[PDB]
């Protein structure tokens, strides 16, 4: 379960 | 068009021991595709790295203190702190992490309203942070240094005579 | 709990339009399984975000303010990150944070001090003996001296409060 976010 | 985080209040000066609350607004929703809403709190301790106190909105991380407490949704987001004490004086940032740019809050300072009702304990943990705060200051000097040095030392090495 | 840790270096001095590569070493965790950020604070305590970069290194952004300067990239069998910064401006003076948001155990370096220098000329110091110049390189000795002893004055006072309320 992804706590961040970076890019695709 | 880049999200604007919005926090407020820009200083506040409590007691040890009262509450505080912090708010951050951003311009646009936070709210992502897959469902979750990717805003953190940070506070940066005077001499300190930044340092995660919530995720996910309310995650509150496994080295922060159990007196913080995240809330909010949307656009309107909300720090809490139960009761101030000496480890919590700092600089807080919200920082959305949903839309690129991932943008901070403009920082909110939480400072003191004096020693004598400090415990020991406290007091040498205010002692020991001075340290790293001293330390940073004398590397920048040093730097700046370097700076007005190298014009003078191209300079001298420009006139000699040897061919390497 | 377990011991994460990253470490910034190549932090230092460089002229407006020169280069400067950063680096952060990861320890205490599979470096590859998360994406990275370089985070930097300006001199007016403000945070902004560089460059990102997914786990596996194909994927990176950077803001509009540094677009197109900065070059963000990993080596995860060295378990390294990097920042190239190119055609460096005054803007661009700040202390230089290595992050993995990414990560449940908090991840943030010490940081690196960046200096931009003024790039004014100093065109007239060729003209001059080199005797003349070193006096003037060690008339900054002292000027440093002073404030490297103000520091330890500032935090000397600083100290004295707490100390006596120690004992």
């Amino acid at each position: 379960m992804p706590i961040w976010k970076f890019p695709d | 068009r880049d999200v604007v985080m919005t926090q407020t209040p820009l200083t506040l000066s409590v007691s040890i021991g009262q509450p505080a609350s912090i708010s951050c607004k951003s311009s646009q929703s936070l709210l992502d595709s897959d469902g979750r809403t990717y805003l953190n709190w940070l506070l940066q301790r005077p001499g300190q790295s930044p340092k995660r106190l919530i995720y996910l909105v309310s995650k509150l991380d496994s080295g922060a203190p159990d007196r913080f407490t995240g809330s909010g949704s949307g656009t309107d987001f909300t720090l809490k702190i139960s009761r101030v004490e000496a480890e919590d004086l700092g600089v807080y940032y919200c920082w959305q992490g949903t839309h690129f740019p991932q943008t901070f809050g403009g920082g909110t300072k939480l400072e003191i309203k004096f020693l004598k009702s400090w415990t020991v304990e406290d007091l040498q943990k205010r002692l020991l942070a001075l340290d790293p705060m001293m330390e940073q200051e004398i590397e920048e000097i040093r730097q700046k240094y370097q700076c007005k040095r190298q014009p003078i030392l191209d300079a001298i090495e420009a006139k000699g005579t040897l061919l390497g | 709990g377990r011991e994460v840790q990253l470490v910034e270096s190549g932090g230092g001095l460089v002229q407006p339009g020169g280069s400067l590569k950063l680096s952060c070493a990861a320890s205490g965790f599979t470096f590859s399984n998360y994406g990275m950020s370089w985070v930097r604070q300006t001199p007016d305590r403000r945070l902004e975000l560089v460059a990102t970069i997914n786990n596996n290194g194909g994927g990176t952004y950077y803001p509009d303010s540094v677009k197109g300067r900065f070059t963000i990239s990993r080596d995860n069998a060295k378990n390294t990150l990097y920042l190239q910064m190119s055609s460096l401006k005054s803007e661009d003076t700040a202390m230089y944070y290595c992050t993995s948001p990414g990560l449940l155990w908090d991840a943030w370096g010490a940081g690196t001090t960046v200096t931009v220098c003024s790039g004014s000329d100093y065109e007239f110091l060729k003209s001059w003996t080199v005797e003349d110049l070193q006096k003037r390189l060690l008339a900054l000795d002292p000027m440093m001296e002073q404030e490297i002893e103000e520091i330890r004055q500032k935090y000397q006072s600083k100290r004295q409060p707490i100390l006596d309320a120690i004992e």
